[PDB]
């Protein structure tokens, strides 16, 4: 049990099953810049999103909406309304990317509701038939994409788009020139401390930290929730698992909130980068 | 209406407005206009 | 052991779906139905309107 | 070695603790003013709620990011 | 002590004299008034007004909306 | 956790794909509700014609 | 080992302590404004109460999380 | 040996922070409560019942910590 | 030896945090109470009774910690 | 025993330190509203001063108790 | 060995204190924002722009602490 | 014994530090309301000014007690 | 050896306390700023001017502390 | 004796630090209400400024005392 | 000797840190009310700004002194 529990906490937080070129699957010790086997399962969840929207998209009809297409109409109209009433000025597929990122992160986060071990332990079957049992027991299976690399790559693309609309001012010098929190500090040793270091710190903090903040905020939510779920799994005999149901209800509450916040702040930042002059 | 009053003789105290001053001013103005109309009707009655 | 733990998690999803019906399903269903009703009325009014 | 592990535990505890202390007061400060606002303009409940959730999402970032590194230290820590 | 209270409507004056205390319902809530009060002005809910004489007798006047100064 | 740049590489690449590649079926979808409003305004004008 | 036990005990104590301190202030800050609001609009008691529960649920998440790690430490602790 | 003192001080912190939180929180709540009831005296019972409700909602986590502190006191782990 | 000093520190923490909490809480309560009784002087006794109710409800947890501190002072465990 | 003496001294100091810190803020917070109220209702000054004395006496009880323990430590302390 | 633990403590402080600051600053700003918007609902976008200007000016230094902390965690001096 | 000297130095410093910190906050909290009141009712300035010294003398009692013990430790310290 | 860890602690404190101060300061300043601009929507420009002036006046000491912290980080004395 | 010097330095730092922290917050709290008062009654600036000087001089007394003890430790400390 | 160096470093850090924390709080607390005063009566802007500068110049004195002592410990420290 205790040894088994410690081994399990060794197991579930294994990074993307860590495949490697010029090597075997993994040894839980490689820890090099090599292959990853989780966001493939995330794309396996994005594809159903695209297919579901394509179902309605190919069916172009103005008739009375059925329940599924009525709900999808709710979603599209809601995201359009938010993008429109909040933000304006110019439009290049902004609302489409917003609606994609919203639903995509929502569905990724949604997968957490499943039990901690049901999928990996049912995967003991595929371990038994192929690739053996012990290789499954070192590190083989992955959980929904809660690993920080997913969200980091997610946010840095938004940062790239921020750059792309931030050069819309037709000049790198014009954009780089900006107002500073520290226009002046008259004192001379204070000026020595100010000129190079404080201004360099300013240009570092002004823009660079924000996508990192986004990625880490989402990562904290995912990782804390999942770790809570694993930790709950102890002492099962005389209990109703009241430590789980209300907590997972709150998790249902926080999922949509996090997706909404990500989408909203992304559009905020794009609007800011689209500010005139 | 004789707004020149209470500028030289005004003191350094204001009220303590339970509602915001705007709503209070609106409520005062409506009633003041109504009272003007009433006491303009009474004078017409006397003239009649 | 392992399966016995999963027995409790079976109780979990049972209570999750139980609470999902009573609380989450009526509002979504009502929203769908009502928006369908306003769409249908708006189109039927147009129909008699064209007549 | 032993002292290093103890200090790691202490640092991890602070990471969680200060974040909890911050968020528990921030949400109260926000919610009180929200209740005052909704009380004064009861018809503006949905847009006020949306503005709320925007605020709340923008709020809890730094502490509950620190929570993540705290858990990181709890289970998968460097320095060993 | 005592302070001059005047209750006047749009038509004529209703009540007048010297009183020691006043109770009224302002927009925010109930208010207790004693001599030397800081300047103040509210809008009155449609409720009665209570004034306490020095002898202990208490007159009550009914008011339906108005301005308290 | 571990950097494992493979994960973020695939994330960005497949994100840009799964978004730009399928912005278009969404762009289709904006029109239906708008033209439904067209219908429900024209059926409003018909009674003035009466 | 002994020192590690003491330090992890300290960390556990901090985890619950700071969360309790935060939630106590947060609930008071919310409730004062709630009681003020309900008195101003006595008819709106149910919806305001529901909003207050929403805020309360959103608030005490992180302290409740920290309670979990505290209990983990007290019962099944790492570093042993 | 040094373990026992650390256990004692940890148990002390557990109770101390909870008490510090509850004392400030109850004061913050009661301030508005008294300010509210004076404004609208006719609503006293309902407001008092709401105050009991939210007070019960408040002191949960400190009371949880008190039990852990006491468990450290009487029959503790780490022995 | 060192255990004794740690116990002393814990005992000091217990009393000090409770005193710090109570001092702030009672002041926060009293400010609003005085303001309220100033607004509506007639209702002084009922508001006063509400005080003692809420104050007896408030000072509990710090008072609980005080007993634990005194226990550590006089008859302490861990020896 | 030297370290024990030093720790006892630290404890004795912090005892009255926190008490002074609490009382100084509490009296200020009370007196602010006290002065504002007596300004609002200048006729009730004796009654307000009666209530203020009552609540002030009710307030500083715990800090005064702590001062007693501190003095006890200073002059006739245990742990010898 | 001790240096490693001390660096861990320093890093924890770096993120934690800035986090505590932000968690309160954002709440204080948002409360006044919510009051302002409820009073002049038609002025919401301008207020949002001012608010986000404020937030961008505000969150700077805590990010600075977070960055130095992260630098410490992965690639630290003193080794 | 040197350790005891250092610890007593720390304790003494805490004694004055916390008292000063408390008094500084308390006096500002009182003075803000005092200025606002004297703005409201400039007529009663002497009476308010009397009340403010009354409570201020009532305020700094505990901190001045601590400062005395603090100075006591500096020159004539026990534990030697 | 311990000098390195203690210098790390000192540097962490320098950044942390300044961040904690600035986050609170800008938050409570901006809340009041939003409250004010809502009252007088036309008066926004000079309001922002005064607010930026006082904001620049504000960060002086925290910026001083951050510089000393970084100085400790890169090329500290005591070595 | 080395640790004695270090702890003396720490204590001296605390003495000045807490006093400065208190004074900075107190002056701001005072000046805020002072600005409200001066704005509302522009004709009243001088006597309010006089009151503010009175209470400000009354405020920083204890922190200034603490600065003195700090300087005392810095230049010529006991325990040598 | 190493312990002395480390403790001097810690004391120096405390000196600047607490002063910065105090100044950041005080300046904002002053500024909020300053903004209210200037917004309510925009005509009085220069006079109010001058008064605010007077208050600020009276405010940061003690923290500014503390920064000097901290830097003194930095460059030319005693006790060596």
């Amino acid at each position: 049990k205790h040894h088994l529990t410690n081994m399990t906490y060794g197991k579930m937080p294994d990074g993307t099953w860590k495949l490697a070129e010029t090597a075997e699957e993994a040894h839980s010790m490689g820890f090099t810049a090599i292959h990853l086997d989780s966001m493939g399962w995330s794309i396996g969840l994005g594809v159903i999103f695209c297919l579901l929207f394509w179902i309605v998209a190919r069916a172009a009809n103005a008739g009375v909406p059925t329940k599924f297409q009525s709900a999808i109409e709710m979603i599209i109209e809601f995201v359009d309304s938010s993008v429109r009433d909040t933000f304006h000025g110019k439009s290049r597929l902004i609302a489409p990317l917003a609606l994609t990122i919203f639903v995509w992160i929502f569905l990724m986060n949604l997968m957490d509701l499943i039990p901690v071990d049901w999928i990996p332990q049912v995967a003991a079957f595929v371990g038994a038939n192929v690739f053996g049992m012990d290789p499954h027991h070192v590190y083989f299976k992955i959980v929904p994409s809660t690993d920080p690399n997913i969200t980091l790559g997610m946010s840095l693309s938004v940062f790239v788009l921020i750059l792309f609309y931030s050069i819309r001012e037709k000049g790198v010098g014009g954009f780089v020139g900006e107002l500073a929190l520290n226009p002046f500090n008259p004192s001379n040793p204070v000026a020595k401390a100010l000129l190079i270091p404080v201004n360099l710190i300013l240009e570092l903090v002004t823009f660079l930290a924000r996508p990192i903040s986004l990625a880490l905020r989402l990562f904290g939510n995912m990782y804390a929730g999942e770790l809570i779920f694993i930790l709950i799994a102890l002492l099962p005999f005389w209990i109703q698992w009241a430590l789980s149901v209300p907590w997972a209800i709150f998790h249902i509450l926080v999922i949509t909130l996090q997706a909404f916040i990500f989408m909203m702040l992304t559009i905020v930042y794009l609007s800011m980068a689209s500010e005139k002059h | 209406a004789e707004e020149g009053d209470d500028l030289n003789r005004t003191y350094g105290w204001d009220y303590i407005y339970e509602p915001e001053a705007e709503e209070l001013l609106n409520g005062l103005l409506v009633r003041y206009i109504e009272s003007m109309v009433y006491q303009g009707v009474i004078e017409n009655v006397a003239c009649e | 052991n392992i399966n016995l733990t999963l027995i409790g998690q079976a109780i979990a999803f049972a209570f999750f779906v139980a609470f999902c019906m009573k609380f989450v399903w009526p509002p979504l269903i009502n929203a769908i139905s009502e928006r369908q009703r306003k769409i249908a009325d708006g189109l039927n009014a147009a129909e008699k309107a064209k007549a | 070695m032993e002292l290093t592990l103890g200090l790691v535990a202490i640092a991890s505890a602070i990471l969680i603790a200060f974040g909890a202390l911050g968020t528990a007061i921030g949400f109260g400060l926000l919610g009180g003013r929200f209740l005052e606002a909704v009380a004064r303009q009861p018809e503006l409940a949905p847009q006020l709620q949306t503005r709320m959730f925007l605020i709340a999402g923008l709020l809890d970032a730094v502490p509950m990011i620190g929570v993540g590194i705290g858990l990181f230290f709890i289970f998968a820590n460097p320095f060993v | 002590a005592t302070m001059q209270c005047d209750v006047v409507s749009v038509k004529e004056s209703i009540y007048s004299g010297a009183v020691t205390m006043l109770i009224a319902k302002g927009a925010g809530g109930e208010l207790g008034i004693l001599p030397g009060h800081a300047p103040l002005v509210t809008l009155l809910q449609p409720g009665p007004i209570r004034v306490l004489l020095e002898n202990g007798t208490e007159e009550i006047v009914y008011v339906s909306g108005g301005v308290l100064e």
